[PDB]
């Protein structure tokens, strides 16, 4: 899992060194920033039934077309596990949001997905959609705190560049 | 860790984590004047990839003084440099003058290619270089073929890429590959397959006939097992190990075959006890009841439970299952 | 002939498919075997 | 096939060396609880088959699959090695905390499951979810006062869940 | 598993 | 790496004889059915994207304990490498079909993917339900039964090849069973 | 490779469930007691020289059989080559105490060294000593009880990472074992 | 330089990736420790010349044999250049202070030095007695700050271990 | 690889001096300025595909003669080609700005960059006028001033990093000139 720890030993032992003064001086940081990323974490935690219903809808109110027959979301069974889709990559956003790096987006849904997405049909952009309409409904003081904000965006926008 | 899920993943827990990680990859032409331990994290990992783990002493390191040096302005990583080493001494002692050819060949596959021999032809058209021009047209051979330029950049370091798809082998050689890569913490010195003057595939690799892989360090790791003949044209001698074949009319009469090789057998805890038998012990002869550890079984399918308890209370351990 | 075959000498310029390369690389390769008669 | 006690003998004698006075309050303390850990064993061991239908029960009403024709849990056969398959696990992991170590379940149960259930394209992941469920209804049927002297047993219920959890990522 | 060549030649005869 | 023509070689070269006259029929019935061969091979090759997808998708959608949350089609990895190891076996069953002869398929396809999925704890027996998925899309689209499309053919009669690429499938099924 | 944070994500993927409320009282505690961790690890990184001579030393002096002439610790190759495998298993039980989780441990150093040894015919006993020696310094560097030399560090109580630097020692040599 | 900046940089290079979360949560820690280090290092480059007396002075108490003829201390010459390499090292401790990581340290002392003190007959552990009193005669608060010693005094059992 | 520290210590090596006093106030302020320069690094980092692809497309459309038939970025390779080509000198140039030194920038991607473009065939010039869209579209997007995406920032100053990536780029840009 690429994070802060897991970088810095990867180093020493490609290097075949002790761990340093500059590998601890990396985990103060985490120290640091653990405080608004697992807050973050938790408030996706809480309430994450009602952001997957709020995204999902914004995909096919952009994208009507995909509920016409020939698409990728003509019956019950294609709407469902777009839902169930929508609610993995908001999994491992809360996941990454919780080991600090973007370990689990990198190898649970991002890596192999493009080939999946163009053998199987399904558009990008309206999987991509829904991670834009999710970080655009981010208040500052309301949702979560400051810090715990930017480091949401800063997980969906690299999900969002990865997909696009 | 061991398994395949509680992970989503197989292959790093196969004993290839240390090898999914580095790169290793030399982005600059020459040394800058100023500045030695870029390279040095490159040197020495090539050391362990070249000679697959082996310990080079300092007295050793200090025999190569030049080819590192010719390495910092004006060779290649890939080629040129472990073109290079691979006609020293250090390398030819513990790969070549120890060994048979054709082991010396698949170690230099293992080492150069990253990969192991495919079939018969893998051998012959490598010994063919040796017997025609000697040592150094044969270790040039594995550089100056279509393959290495075509897997490999030539400013990074080999890398292990036996178990991987798009390298066109066969399925066997899959399996070969962890006969000969267990783990991170072996070098070849350290197999067991090769003691650094046998050959790891010898049967096997000739005759591409797969074996089955057994993960390291899991429960029953240990197993080892020979190779003898079992017919009276070879002179072979039966009752060694059991065939992987399910030939007969038991094949499905206790439904679906397997084979399953079972590692550690000693004399403490046979009986139905938890403990020793007190006496003399042995037998009038002198033998133990298990003469050999390492022994393997040809089963059914109803039949394996109970061979699963008389493994388990007799002290074995579970080595592989594999379906025939 | 000469032998069973007479495959191209890996001393001979363009051996080396320059195309998908880093630059560390793609120049190491368009110029390996011609880097010695300009010296000339 | 070891128990807690000795373990530590086993260590002592690969040191060649005799057992000092910490190692013996150590051991005696263990002794002092002693009826507290069966009266764990002997509530595992009086509901043993309620706990094994009930897991398998929320296994297939969750995981619907497994008897859904072609699963793994279809017909007949497959279905009884399945229910007992369980019974095992809990047998072991019963005959683990009578013992106070891990050596009989890591000996005979555990050692080369995870390769058995490759060979038969058994999902192990399903099998630890049994084994989870399992672990849930043994703790909560573990502390219970059901006419036992009132005490703490937590440091007994961490052990019981603990081999629980050792035989689940054990197997897959 | 499959003569093909034979399997033509017996189809033919 | 032989085909039909190679075959007849290396069973006569166990005689030690000159092969004329008696053997030859198969291989002028070879010859004289090789339009009908490239015919086929072709109607499977321009429709194999589709044949891979709908193979897996109908071995999932028959068996969804490989989507479920620890299952071996789980993440977008392990779907994409199914999906590559399906037609992977689709190629080299092309490959045995236009050869006329299943000895490529065992030499670069089939010799030691029983213990390899073993290895990876791949289920040995749903990739036979998507095999035998591809079986049958293969027959129709052989036969013009396909229900999905229609393509252009000569009239004819063509079923041996459907019982030889019928004939390849089961054992490319066998050799992980 | 997963550290303290990781864990509970792998443990809760098999859930599908989301990380939040419960599982979130380890990882602030984790977080909270993250300074002592960085004074333990600094502790036993600035005394590994000492540690690894020491415990080699100690191992041949219980053990003088070691270096006699035909030992496995007997010339100078063999005595170099048991300092580096000291140093390295020292090498990845720190790096396990700062991830604050064995799985480094397991995949780089330990998955295959039981026969490994078996095959160069190293001593498993000898090896269990001086891992318990090694055991023995690093729970008295964390715990500043080490007699030779003492360190600087706030007052308080860290006995937690003493028991987790013991639990994974004693791992290291129940798998050599 | 190994340091906290190039480690992460040069695994994104490897890696051939943009800078992720993780990289700039391991800048945020160097922020952190920066408060002590370099006050560390401005205190011992305040009073240099005090130290590398001190230090000198150690290694001849300790080894009074290398004033004897046929050593490597016996005249004014070697005693002036025992003292210059003192400082030499006191002056890396120094710049692995300000860069955060060993760097100046691995590169400019530690790399070859082997070589050298074997070749020239210089014994090495007079070289690493004066560092060893050097870091005895560190009080918590007379000297510097509580942390400042920890960090000075990691940087000495470093080259200590180096040198040993 | 130099970063903004090391190039004082580069720098007083060369003076045999030690560091510390005069040469402080540089380092003092790039650490009391260092949660700008990560914002800045972050703005950079969220918008990278966007800025590539924009910088490409504006490069094709102020000169057609790009995808003309016999054009540079002419047939889909070219093309992905260029996309990577471009977004490579964003990620050194990203790595440049964090680091606060321009010195992994001349190492890793323009040593040599010039006669590569030559030998290839590639107009060094169009490359250029892409290189600039890239530095336009960062200095917006580090001083808040994109009109397409505003994003959410503390209120101050930070024109330094601007200007700092600003000389950055033209030194990308000149390098290949
Ligand atoms: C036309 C004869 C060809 C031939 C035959 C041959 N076979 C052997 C040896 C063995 N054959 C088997 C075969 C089977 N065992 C079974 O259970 C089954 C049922 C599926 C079969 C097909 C076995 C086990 C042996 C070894 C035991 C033995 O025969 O003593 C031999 C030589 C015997 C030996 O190897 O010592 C011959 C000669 N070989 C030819 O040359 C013919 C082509
Ligand atoms: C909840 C049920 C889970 C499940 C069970 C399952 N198991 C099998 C098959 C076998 N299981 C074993 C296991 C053991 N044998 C032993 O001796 C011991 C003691 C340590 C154990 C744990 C064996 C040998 C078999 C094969 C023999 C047989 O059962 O006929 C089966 C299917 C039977 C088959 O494969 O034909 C099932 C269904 N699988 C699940 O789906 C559940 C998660
Ligand atoms: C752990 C990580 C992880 C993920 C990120 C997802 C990724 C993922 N999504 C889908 C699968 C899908 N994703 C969609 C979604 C859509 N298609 C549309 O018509 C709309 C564009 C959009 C709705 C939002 C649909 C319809 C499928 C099913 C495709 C199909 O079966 O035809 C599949 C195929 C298997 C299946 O779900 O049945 C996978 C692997 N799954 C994972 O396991
Ligand atoms: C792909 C295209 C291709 C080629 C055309 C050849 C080109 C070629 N020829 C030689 C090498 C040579 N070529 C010749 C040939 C001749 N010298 C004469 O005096 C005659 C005029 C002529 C023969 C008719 C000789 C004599 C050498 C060897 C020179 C030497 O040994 O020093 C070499 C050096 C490598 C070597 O062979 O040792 C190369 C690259 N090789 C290739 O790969
Ligand atoms: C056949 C086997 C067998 C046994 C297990 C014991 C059962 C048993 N347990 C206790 C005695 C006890 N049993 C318990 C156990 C518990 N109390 C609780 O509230 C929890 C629900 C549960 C913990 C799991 C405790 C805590 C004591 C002792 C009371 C105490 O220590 O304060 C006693 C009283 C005598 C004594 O205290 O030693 C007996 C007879 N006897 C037997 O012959
Ligand atoms: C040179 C490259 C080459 C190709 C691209 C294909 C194209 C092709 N197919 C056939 C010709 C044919 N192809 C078929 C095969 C079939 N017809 C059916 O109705 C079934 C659906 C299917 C078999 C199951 C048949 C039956 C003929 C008629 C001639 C024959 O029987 O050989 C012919 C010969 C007659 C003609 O010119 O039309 C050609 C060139 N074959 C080739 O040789
Ligand atoms: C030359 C012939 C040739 C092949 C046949 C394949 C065989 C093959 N498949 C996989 C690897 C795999 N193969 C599958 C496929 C499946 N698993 C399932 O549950 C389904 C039944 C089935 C898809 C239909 C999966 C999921 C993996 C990846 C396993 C993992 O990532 O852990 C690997 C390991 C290397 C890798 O891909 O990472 C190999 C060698 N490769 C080859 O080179
Ligand atoms: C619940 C999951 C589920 C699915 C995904 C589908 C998958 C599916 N398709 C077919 C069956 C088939 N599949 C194809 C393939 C195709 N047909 C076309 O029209 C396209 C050109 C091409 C890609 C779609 C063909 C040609 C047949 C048989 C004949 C026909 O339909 O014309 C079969 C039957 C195979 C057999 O007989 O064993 C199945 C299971 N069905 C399911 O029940
Ligand atoms: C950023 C890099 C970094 C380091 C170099 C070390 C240095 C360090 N140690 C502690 C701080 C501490 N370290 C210890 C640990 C111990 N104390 C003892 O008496 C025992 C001997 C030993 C544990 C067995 C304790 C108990 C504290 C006090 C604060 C706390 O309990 O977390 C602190 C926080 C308080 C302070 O600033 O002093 C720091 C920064 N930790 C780091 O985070
Ligand atoms: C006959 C051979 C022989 C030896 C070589 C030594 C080796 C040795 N040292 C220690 C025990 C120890 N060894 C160290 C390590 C060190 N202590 C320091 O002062 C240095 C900084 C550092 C390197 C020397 C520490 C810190 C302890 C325990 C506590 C202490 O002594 O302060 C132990 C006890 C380990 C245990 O409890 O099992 C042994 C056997 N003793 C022997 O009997
Ligand atoms: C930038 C990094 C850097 C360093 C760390 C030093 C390292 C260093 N020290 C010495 C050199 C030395 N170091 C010593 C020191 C000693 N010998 C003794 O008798 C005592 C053991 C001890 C006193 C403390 C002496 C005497 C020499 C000179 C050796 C000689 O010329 O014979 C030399 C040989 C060149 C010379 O100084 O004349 C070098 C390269 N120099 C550097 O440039
Ligand atoms: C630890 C990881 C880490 C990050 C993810 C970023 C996030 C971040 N940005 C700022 C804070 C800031 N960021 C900026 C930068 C800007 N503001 C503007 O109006 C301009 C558009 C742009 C510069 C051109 C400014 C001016 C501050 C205020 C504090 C300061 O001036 O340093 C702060 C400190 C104050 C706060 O907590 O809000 C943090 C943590 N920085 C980090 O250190
Ligand atoms: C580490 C730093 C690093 C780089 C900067 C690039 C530099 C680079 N670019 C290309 C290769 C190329 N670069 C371009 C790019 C362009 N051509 C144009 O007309 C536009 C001006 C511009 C896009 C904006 C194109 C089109 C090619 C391919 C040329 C070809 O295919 O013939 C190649 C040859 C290898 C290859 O890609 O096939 C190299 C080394 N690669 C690196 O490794
Ligand atoms: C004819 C072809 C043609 C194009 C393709 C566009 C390309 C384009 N975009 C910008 C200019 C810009 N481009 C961007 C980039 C973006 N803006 C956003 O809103 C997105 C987030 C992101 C990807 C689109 C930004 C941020 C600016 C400047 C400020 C702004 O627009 O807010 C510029 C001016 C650069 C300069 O000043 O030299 C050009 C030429 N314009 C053209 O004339």
């Amino acid at each position: 899992m690429k994070s802060v720890i897991t970088t810095v030993v990867s180093a020493a032992d490609a290097a075949g060194r002790f761990p340093s003064n500059s590998d601890l001086e990396s985990i103060q940081g985490n120290i640091q920033r653990s405080a608004a990323r697992l807050e973050a974490a938790e408030k996706l935690a809480g309430n994450h039934e009602a952001v997957v219903k709020e995204a999902g809808d914004a995909c096919f109110a952009k994208y009507a077309y995909l509920k016409n027959p020939g698409e990728a979301g003509e019956n019950q069974e294609k709407i469902n596990k777009c839902y169930r889709d929508v609610d993995h990559y908001m999994r491992l956003v809360n996941y990454c949001l919780v080991v600090g790096g973007t370990g689990p987006l990198d190898e649970w849904g991002i890596a192999g997905a493009r080939e999946v997405y163009r053998t199987l049909n399904l558009p990008t952009s309206a999987y991509v959609a829904s991670i834009a309409y999710t970080r655009d409904r981010l208040c500052v003081p309301r949702d979560m705190s400051a810090q715990a904000g930017v480091e949401f965006s800063a997980y969906l926008d690299y999900l969002i560049n990865a997909l696009s | 860790r061991l398994g395949t899920v509680s992970g989503n993943s197989s292959l790093d827990k196969l004993g290839l984590d240390k090898f999914l990680s580095e790169s290793n990859r030399a982005y600059t032409p020459r040394a800058q004047p100023g500045f030695s331990s870029e390279y040095e994290q490159i040197i020495s990992a090539t050391y362990k990839q070249l000679f697959g783990n082996a310990y080079i002493m300092d007295s050793e390191r200090a025999e190569m003084a030049k080819q590192e040096s010719m390495f910092r302005d004006g060779q290649l990583t890939l080629k040129d440099f472990c073109r290079a080493l691979a006609k020293t001494e250090q390398y030819k002692k513990r790969f070549f003058d120890s060994r048979p050819l054709y082991g010396a060949i698949e170690l230099n596959f293992k080492n150069i290619l990253g990969r192991t021999p495919d079939g018969l032809e893998h051998y012959r058209a490598k010994s063919a270089v040796y017997d025609t021009k000697g040592y150094e047209a044969f270790v040039d051979a594995f550089f100056d073929d279509g393959e290495y330029d075509e897997v490999y950049d030539d400013y990074t370091v080999p890398f292990y890429r036996g178990y991987k798809t798009e390298a066109n082998l066969s399925m066997a050689a899959f399996t070969h590959f962890f006969r000969m890569v267990r783990g991170s913490s072996t070098s070849d010195k350290a197999n067991p397959n090769s003691m650094q003057k046998d050959i790891p595939l010898n049967y096997y690799g000739i005759t591409k006939t797969p074996l089955a892989v057994i993960a390291p360090g899991a429960a029953g790791t240990a197993y080892t097992e020979s190779f003898s003949g079992t017919g009276s044209w070879q002179s072979g001698r039966a009752g060694l190990n059991a065939a992987r074949v399910a030939l007969g009319v038991p094949a499905t009469a206790n439904g679906k075959s397997f084979r399953v090789e079972v590692t550690g057998y000693t004399q403490p805890g046979f009986g139905i006890t938890a403990g020793t038998a007190v006496g003399k012990l042995y037998k009038a002869n002198k033998l133990s009841r298990y003469p050999r550890s390492n022994k393997s079984y040809v089963v059914g399918f109803d039949e394996l439970t109970p061979l699963y308890q008389r493994i388990t209370k007799n002290g074995g351990t579970i080595a592989s299952i594999t379906p025939l | 002939l000469t032998g069973y075959d007479s495959k191209s000498s890996p001393n001979f310029p363009n051996r080396a498919a320059t195309r998908e390369r880093r630059t560390v690389s793609f120049n190491a390769r368009v110029a390996r075997n011609k880097s010695q008669a300009k010296k000339i | 096939m070891l128990d807690a006690f000795a373990k530590v003998v086993a260590q002592a004698d690969a040191r060649g060396e005799f057992l000092s006075n910490t190692q013996i309050d150590a051991l005696s303390k263990m002794v002092k609880e002693g009826n507290q850990r069966l009266d764990i064993v002997n509530k595992v061991t009086s509901n043993a088959s309620a706990i094994v239908t009930n897991s398998a029960r929320a296994l297939f009403a969750e995981q619907p699959q497994l008897i859904q024709p072609g699963g793994n849990a279809y017909t007949s056969r497959r279905m009884a090695a399945c229910l007992r398959d369980m019974e095992i696990v809990l047998r072991y992991v019963s005959y683990a905390m009578i013992a106070g170590d891990s050596s009989v379940l890591d000996d005979r149960c555990l050692n080369g499951l995870r390769e058995t259930y490759q060979a038969l394209g058994t999902p192990g992941s399903s099998v630890a979810v049994a084994i989870q469920k399992m672990k849930d209804a043994s703790v909560a049927l573990a502390n219970d006062t059901t006419g036992t002297p009132i005490g703490d047993c937590s440091s007994l219920v961490a052990e019981l869940a603990g081999y629980f959890d050792r035989a689940a990522v054990s197997v897959v | 598993v499959v003569l093909p060549v034979a399997r033509a030649g017996l189809a033919a005869t | 790496m032989l085909d039909a023509f190679s075959r007849v070689v290396v069973n006569s070269d166990a005689k030690a004889a000159y092969v004329g006259g008696s053997d030859l029929q198969a291989l002028k019935s070879f010859i004289a059915d090789g339009n009908k061969r490239l015919d086929a091979v072709n109607s499977i090759v321009s429709n194999a994207s589709c044949m891979v997808s709908d193979a897996v998708s109908g071995m999932i959608c028959e068996n969804p304990g490989l989507i479920s949350p620890g299952g071996n089609c789980y993440t977008n990895r392990r779907m994409a490498a199914c999906l590559r190891d399906g037609e992977i076996i689709l190629r080299y069953v092309s490959y045995a079909l236009l050869a006329g002869d299943a000895s490529v398929l065992e030499d670069r396809c089939l010799n030691g993917l029983k213990e390899t999925y073993i290895a990876l704890g791949v289920p040995t027996n749903s990739s036979i339900r998507a095999v035998s998925i591809m079986k049958a899309q293969a027959v129709a689209f052989i036969t013009n039964t396909a229900t999905e499309r229609k393509m252009s053919f000569a009239a004819g009669d063509c079923t041996s090849l459907a019982s030889e690429v019928a004939s390849y499938f089961d054992r490319v099924g066998a050799a992980i069973s």
